[PDB]
């Protein structure tokens, strides 16, 4: 699930699109396949 | 620490053609006034 | 191009941007001005 999540802040006219493949080497696996387990994608101090 | 960048290099599995025979790999960096020497920044055994 | 601390150009100029050992769209990890706490560095003993 590489680079699957991404934040795209929209500025007054512009926008700046950062993807997690550019932040984290840690990937929350779909395993534990057991149901209703949610995952977390932490972003590090996005100096936008 | 100081000025510089984090870099997450992802590498392909072992192929006998592109990697030669030995499965080990070391990745360097330089500045680079090519001929200015490069510093080994990581060594490892590339996976299969 | 700028004095951004985390800004280091992904996929730089005319050079292909690949060793032929990574051969994927995954290089980046270029943001994240911060790394996690180190458990094998100088203060490893105190953290452990």
């Amino acid at each position: 699930s590489s680079d699957d999540i991404s934040m795209e802040i929209e500025l007054n006219s512009t926008k700046f699109e950062t993807i997690t493949g550019s932040d984290v080497g840690l990937r929350p696996p779909l395993y534990p396949t057991v149901s209703r387990e949610t995952l977390a994608f932490p972003f590090g101090k996005l100096s936008i | 620490p100081g000025q510089g960048t984090y870099v997450t290099l992802i590498l392909k599995p072992y192929d006998k053609n592109t990697h030669g025979t030995n499965r080990a790999f070391t990745i360097y960096y330089s500045n680079d006034a090519t001929g200015s020497g490069k510093f080994p920044v990581y060594s490892g055994s590339l996976s299969v | 191009t700028d004095n951004n601390p985390e800004g280091w150009t992904l996929d730089k100029s005319v050079n292909n941007g690949t060793f032929a050992g990574l051969a994927e769209n995954g290089v980046t990890g270029l943001l994240q001005s911060g790394e996690p706490m180190d458990f094998s560095g100088a203060n490893a003993l105190y953290f452990w």
